[PDB]
């Protein structure tokens, strides 16, 4: 089954091409994330400055 | 019978396809196939690979230039497993050693020969201008000239100072050392006026011809005497390199020829980023070497052991020839020639079943037997020894696997032209003659003869029936082989030449033998009718056309088969004729100068084996190359070779 084997391997490799585009959509939702809580935490300590 | 040929898929992932690669190559049984179109990428192997694989490349080619220069051969050894750096240690410090020693004794050998060709006119120059070395007034200009014409060259000293201008040539008979010595711009005058006559100054490279001539002929003493000590302990010291670096040198340059047969076949696979597939073909006796090698990778990783598409869109195929071990040797004498299509018939076994029984029937001399039978004992004690076969008159270096297939077809020969010297009855050409061994009726003294060979009127017209009836077998196979070949893959115009030519040989046959040949021409009329309306109806249901001018030249193919029993008469009367002139002069001629006559019939005898048994040996052969392998097509389209991964070891 020389097509099915070359149908197959079309199959994984665009399968794991969706996994990478995933991978890289999730690691930049993390970035994200992680400088939204920065800036609030920024904001919450001077606002806590301020205020004493 | 060619191998079926089957198809090998594999796939997986890219750190596996180098180790499952290089456990592929290791048991090299498998041909490579690109695979490019669907699916996949081209596979630009890496760039560290490929600069790894340049570099290796490189390796390989200083290695093998090393070799080269050390002066020996390239053969492979065993391989070693150890690092690259390793081998950049192994290979550069041998390499700088001979290539150090190969400038110093080259150009050694360039100074030496510049040298003594001219020690003694430059000593004799010196010692007659050593009372000017290199003083500033007048230039010596030298000539190593011909002989007694000095007057020719002194023509121009003659036009120059008569009563001065010192030029002569004192002795050195081998070539004249014509001095002049005037000053500066009169020697260099008549310099061009002597060389209008002809003449020419001693300006030469290395020392003599750059400096002044005291000194350089001291330096030229020097090198004379120094230079074949360097000769001969720079020998040495390449013998001793020789002798311990050459092992190791060509082990890496296997290991270097195994790394760049892995890149470069590496290239030719299919991938992606998660993944590759490539594609082989194996030959049906390799699948379990194959089977159990690729049974150790990772969990077993997937094989595809497709049985190969048939004989449409069959052409990128490779051929191989698997026949049994009695036939084996004659794979080298059928593949002179091109390869089949894996779909045509395998060829090879109709040559031992044919052509030593033919070249019996060429040499039916028990002497030339045993002659054979001497050089063949001779040629297996050569293989029993072990060594390639070397000739530098013919260029002829061959590994002794070849050598044995050699013994085998010599052996399987002269069985055959031993029964036939039986049979035709002539030991040695013919020394019948004292001992009546051989009996015709007149001078029967021994056992009988089955056919006399020597006149015409008792041998030549059943041995020329004879000698056509081989070809009538021959070429009717070869035709009802390509009907076989024609019914098989379902393509019906070589199904039908192969009938047309059967039906119209048999019909001109048929009408041959009856209005050329005997009486009763009632019976073979029929044959006619049928053979001629089988060819009609083949040009009919063909539209082919060209076959019916083809159809003379292959009666010419059947007839000519007349050749064995033409040469089988010419060498049989040519050696029975001059041990018969020697026999009987020697004898009947003095009965004590007939060592004279024996020696001499013997050399001439032994001149005309060696002058004439390389071509009534390749009768044979030529018949069945130009007859039977192309009744049945065998040279259309090459076919494709069968080469696996090598690891040359």
């Amino acid at each position: 089954g020389g097509l099915g084997l070359i149908k197959s391997l079309a199959e994984k490799e665009k399968q794991l091409l969706e996994r990478l585009e995933a991978a890289k959509k999730e690691a930049e939702e993390r970035v994200k994330r992680a400088e939204a809580e920065a800036k609030a935490l920024l904001e919450e300590a001077e606002a806590k400055a301020k205020a004493l | 019978m060619i191998a079926p040929m089957e198809k090998l898929v594999l796939a997986g992932p890219k750190g596996r396809a180098k180790e499952l690669l290089q456990s592929l190559q290791q048991a090299g049984v498998v041909h490579l196939e690109t695979l490019r179109p669907e699916a996949l990428s081209a596979y630009q192997l890496s760039p560290e690979e490929r600069a790894e694989l340049r570099r290796w490349e490189a390796v390989s080619a200083g290695a093998e230039h090393t070799l080269s220069l050390l002066g020996l051969e390239a053969e492979p050894a065993r391989p070693f497993p150890e690092g690259l750096e390793a081998a950049e240690k192994a290979l550069s410090p041998i390499q700088a050693h001979a290539e150090g020693l190969t400038r110093q004794k080259q150009e050694l050998e360039e100074e030496l020969a510049l040298a003594q060709a001219y020690l003694e006119p430059l000593e004799r120059l010196a010692a007659l201008a050593h009372g000017l070395d290199k003083s500033p007034f007048l230039r010596v200009i030298p000539f190593l000239l011909t002989e007694k014409e000095l007057p020719l060259v002194e023509e121009a000293l003659r036009k120059a100072l008569e009563d001065r201008y010192l030029l002569a040539h004192e002795a050195y008979a081998g070539g004249v050392a014509a001095l002049v010595v005037v000053h500066r711009k009169e020697v260099d005058q008549a310099k061009a006026a002597l060389s209008r006559a002809g003449v020419a100054e001693l300006r030469l490279p290395g020392a003599l011809g750059e400096l002044p001539l005291s000194e350089a002929a001291r330096r030229l003493k020097e090198r004379a005497e120094a230079a074949p000590r360097e000769l001969s302990e720079v020998r040495q010291h390449l013998a001793k390199l020789a002798r311990e670096s050459a092992s190791t040198l060509q082990s890496l340059w296997t290991r270097a020829q195994d790394e760049v047969a892995r890149l470069k076949a590496l290239e030719e696979l299919a991938s992606g980023r998660f993944g590759f597939a490539l594609l082989g073909y194996v030959p049906v006796k390799a699948k379990p070497k194959v089977e159990e090698a690729l049974a150790r990778h990772k969990e077993s990783v997937v094989y595809a052991f497709e049985p190969v598409d048939e004989h449409h869109e069959a052409d990128r195929i490779p051929v191989v020839l698997d026949n049994p071990p009695w036939a084996k040797p004659f794979e080298l004498l059928v593949s002179f020639l091109n390869t089949p299509k894996y779909g045509t018939f395998d060829p090879t076994p109709v040559v031992p079943v044919f052509f030593p029984f033919w070249f019996g029937m060429i040499v039916g001399d028990i002497g030339y037997a045993l002659l054979f039978y001497l050089v063949g004992r001779w040629l297996s004690g050569y293989v029993k020894r072990n060594e390639p076969l070397v000739i530098d008159l013919f260029a002829l270096k061959l590994k002794p696997q070849v050598i044995g297939k050699l013994v085998h077809i010599l052996n399987w020969m002269v069985f055959w032209t031993v029964v036939w010297g039986v049979i035709y009855g002539e030991f040695f050409g013919t020394f019948l003659e004292h001992l009546g061994v051989f009996g015709t009726p007149e001078h029967p003294g021994l056992i009988p003869i089955l056919i006399h060979r020597i006149d015409t009127a008792k041998t030549a017209n059943l041995l020329i029936l004879l000698s056509v009836a081989f070809g009538v077998v021959l070429v009717f196979f070869g035709l009802a082989l390509r009907a076989y070949l024609g019914l098989k893959h379902r393509h019906m115009a070589h199904f039908w030449e192969g009938v047309g030519y059967l039906g119209g040989l048999v019909g001109v046959l048929a009408l041959a033998a009856s209005y050329l040949g005997n009486l009763q021409a009632g019976w073979l009329q029929g044959l006619m009718y049928l053979g001629f309306g089988v060819f009609l109806l083949a040009v009919l249901m063909s539209r082919i056309w060209l076959m019916i001018p083809e159809i003379f030249t292959q009666a010419g193919h059947i007839l000519s088969h007349i050749r064995i029993y033409a040469v089988g008469a010419a060498g049989g009367i040519l050696a029975g004729l001059l041990t018969d002139v020697g026999f009987a002069l020697a004898e009947r001629l003095g009965l004590l100068g007939v060592l004279l006559g024996l020696l001499v019939a013997g050399v001439l005898h032994l001149l005309i084996l060696l002058l004439t048994t390389l071509g009534h040996m390749l009768q044979p052969i030529r018949l069945l190359w130009v007859e039977f392998f192309t009744k049945f097509g065998f040279y259309e389209e090459n076919g494709r070779p069968y080469r696996p991964f090598k690891s040359v070891r």
